[PDB]
RNA sequence: AAGCGUUUACUUUGAAAAAAUUAGAGUGUUCAAAGCAGGCCGCCUGGAUACCGCAGCUAGGAAUAAUGGAAUAGGACCGCG
């Protein structure tokens, strides 16, 4: 069945992205997705987004731009220090001048550049680039 | 998927968005219960109290006219059945099926039929059993099961 | 005076001036019977857009009901007395805060932010019903709630939509914008 | 087509969904008031009724279920209502 | 591309799909880089300008290369906006 | 300022955690491997620091994941006999 709500997202996104494609649906709609939705924001990845809402778990229409690659959902959702962030960002991004880690803190769902300036480490997530 | 078919069938009903009361209808919550009262003294589970009121009387989901869902009004009434009727209809139909395979042996499907019934019981059983609805000593015996319908 | 203030301290003129504004409405009108065991819990004064005022009159939550079966009509004759403002009904209702590790029995979900605010927006448009909701995260990373409106009792409601949004950005801190569909319903 | 807006479906192309594939759910059925040949007062019938409805009284029947949308019986006019 | 300095140390800036927003390499023989006419208001006559559109192999090969196109010009009033 | 006040998992913090070894600061063993020495015309000085999983202790954070509450009320506060 479905287990994970936040791997459906990333992976429905990335096949209509890579397909060329303007909009993409989001069937379940969460916190979680919503809330790593606007992290892809702050750098431009994707445009604006719209929540259906139903009185059910709603869902997510997304305006897709060309400048996304690859998102990607991590699971399980490791617990990652400060130490070991270093080392998780050299297996998952490209290059160290682009590509974010987005993972949960205390402070929230935010990527890992600006969980480091916080001195905060937690759980991943995921990535983009 | 079904749990013990191969199927993946969708067929199921959508509740609308709106979840008010329409303002044709005219019948009110208190002298709704009542009418749920006197149907099930008929003798009437839950499921088919509510399929004769949406199409006769025009109350879609009594959740919405009154405060509460069918089995919780007949529980707080105190005519809840002795067990939930969705296990009663599994202790029904494996008692009719194991019935006609003392009757005819060589029926090897019907035998294969018979452990899918009981399995759903023994999973729906520890269910009931952590809700606390069953005694913890509630055992399904199939050879008791008759007496009890 | 039929206002009474919860913490029990006197109401001001203006909240008080509606209290007579429906006790003169109660023994003129064809309102001797229902009006007799409502009552009102709070009002205040809200500025709008635009050089407009508007007027917002809270309700004890188990009266809710019966005020809807004669709210359109007594906003009417309401209005008749105080010309330019609107006058809308909304209940009274508490939001306990969310527990946190360093703090009580339970908190029922009615009281909970979510399920208070979408109820003060239900019944902020009382005439017409809610049949839809979307919410627009913009580029900034703020929101707007877009809310659709039946077709039935639309021109009844079309007038009050810039208060609707200027009474629900006071009460919540929400951009919202209403429109009505001719799409379903 | 790449550029197909997702947000807003013509209501020709939205009624041929799915009811579950909709953009938001939304059931296919609807209620009625069906008034016999014979009586005076009209009935509230689901359309597909799923039982066999007669009128109060015992005058005559009303439908008899289907396997989709319950069919009145001869003479008995519906009319359906909106909210 | 930057460096600390400020200066640009690319060889070149490549293309960019303006379908697709995807660059465009340098052996996509199936690019193309269509050029369209602009014509005077009162008279309709060719002036010299162009609305220049670029499409990338991949989406001809995909069918949506005329789709593509036609939206393009439509946002630039060239199509007329009901189409 | 004493203590009180759902529990964890998680993350940051502080203590405690033998040396030797490894990383690493200073230092011309003629250089180096090393060593913990040496320098100035009696005095000046060094013999640092980092890491040391897991488990156990301490204080901040509350997103993520569990778990609990009032539903034959055998409920919460409020005062009376
Ligand atoms: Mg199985
Ligand atoms: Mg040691």
């Amino acid at each position: 069945v479905r287990m994970n709500v936040l791997a459906d997202a990333l992976k429905s996104i990335n096949n209509a992205e890579k397909r060329g494609k303007r909009q993409v649906l989001i069937r379940p709609c969460s916190k979680v997705i919503v809330r790593f939705l606007t992290v892809m924001m702050k750098h431009g990845y994707i445009g604006e987004f719209e929540i259906i809402d139903d009185h059910r778990a709603g869902k997510i229409v997304v305006n897709l731009t060309g400048r996304l690659n690859k998102c990607g959902v991590i699971s399980p959702r490791f617990d990652v220090q400060l130490k070991d962030l270093e080392k998780w960002q050299n297996n998952l991004l490209p290059s160290r001048q682009f590509g974010f880690i987005v993972l949960t803190t205390s402070a929230g769902i935010m990527d890992h550049e600006e969980a480091r300036r916080k001195h905060t480490g937690g759980k991943i997530l995921g990535f983009f680039f | 998927g079904r749990m013990h078919a191969p199927g993946k069938g969708l067929s199921q009903s959508a509740l609308p968005y709106r979840r008010s009361v329409p303002t044709w209808l005219k019948l009110t919550s208190d002298d709704v219960k009542e009418q749920i009262y006197k149907l099930a003294k008929k003798g009437l589970t839950p499921s088919q109290i509510g399929v004769i009121l949406r199409d006769s009387h025009g109350v879609a989901q009594v959740r919405f006219v009154t405060g509460n869902k069918i089995l919780r009004i007949l529980k707080s009434k105190g005519l809840a059945p002795d067990l939930p009727e969705d296990l009663y209809h599994l202790i029904k139909k494996a008692v009719a099926v194991r019935k006609h395979l003392e009757r005819n042996r060589k029926d090897k499907d019907a035998k294969f039929r018979l452990i899918l019934i009981e399995s759903r019981i023994h999973r729906l059983a520890r269910y009931y059993k952590t809700k606390r609805v069953l005694p913890p000593n509630w055992k399904y015996e199939s050879s008791t099961a008759s007496a009890l319908v | 005076a039929k206002i009474v203030k919860p913490n029990g301290e006197k109401p001001d003129e203006f909240e008080s001036g509606i209290s007579q504004a429906l006790l003169e409405l109660e023994m003129n009108s064809d309102l001797k019977a229902q009006l007799r065991e409502l009552n009102i819990t709070a009002a205040k004064e809200i500025e709008v857009g635009g050089g407009r005022k508007a007027i917002i009159i809270f309700v004890p939550v188990p009266q809710l009901k019966s005020f809807q079966k004669i709210q359109v009509r007594l906003v009417r004759e309401l209005e008749k007395k105080f010309s330019g403002k609107h006058v809308v009904f909304i209940a009274q209702r508490r939001i306990l805060p969310k527990p946190t590790r360093k703090s009580k029995q339970k908190r029922p979900r009615s009281r909970t932010l979510t399920a208070v605010h979408d109820a003060i927006l239900e019944d902020l448009v009382f005439p017409s019903e809610i049949v839809g909701k979307r919410i627009r995260v913009k580029l900034d990373g703020s929101r707007l709630i877009k809310v659709h409106l039946d077709k039935a009792q639309q021109n009844n409601v079309e007038h009050k939509v810039e208060t609707f949004s200027g009474v629900y950005k006071k009460l919540t801190g929400k951009d919202v914008n209403f429109e009505f569909p001719e799409f379903q319903l | 087509p790449l550029a197909k807006d997702l947000l807003h479906p013509s209501p020709e192309e939205e009624k041929r969904k799915h009811k579950k594939k909709r953009l938001v759910q939304s059931p296919n059925s609807y209620f009625m008031d069906v008034k016999c040949p014979g009586c005076y007062k009209i009935t509230t019938v689901f359309s597909h009724a799923q039982t066999v409805v007669l009128c109060v009284g015992c005058s005559t029947v009303l439908c008899q279920p289907t396997g989709g949308k319950a069919r009145l019986t001869e003479g008995c006019s519906f009319r359906r209502k909106q909210h | 591309m930057q460096n600390d300095a400020g200066e640009f140390v690319d060889l070149y800036v490549p293309r960019k799909c303006s379908a697709s927003n995807r660059i465009i390499g340098a052996k996509d023989h199936a690019s193309i880089q269509m050029n369209v006419a602009e014509v005077d208001k009162v008279t309709g006559r060719f002036n010299g300008q162009f609305k220049t559109y670029a499409i990338c192999g991949a989406i001809r090969r995909m069918g949506e290369s005329d789709d593509s196109i036609l939206r393009l010009a439509k946002a630039d009033g060239i199509v007329s906006k009901n189409f």
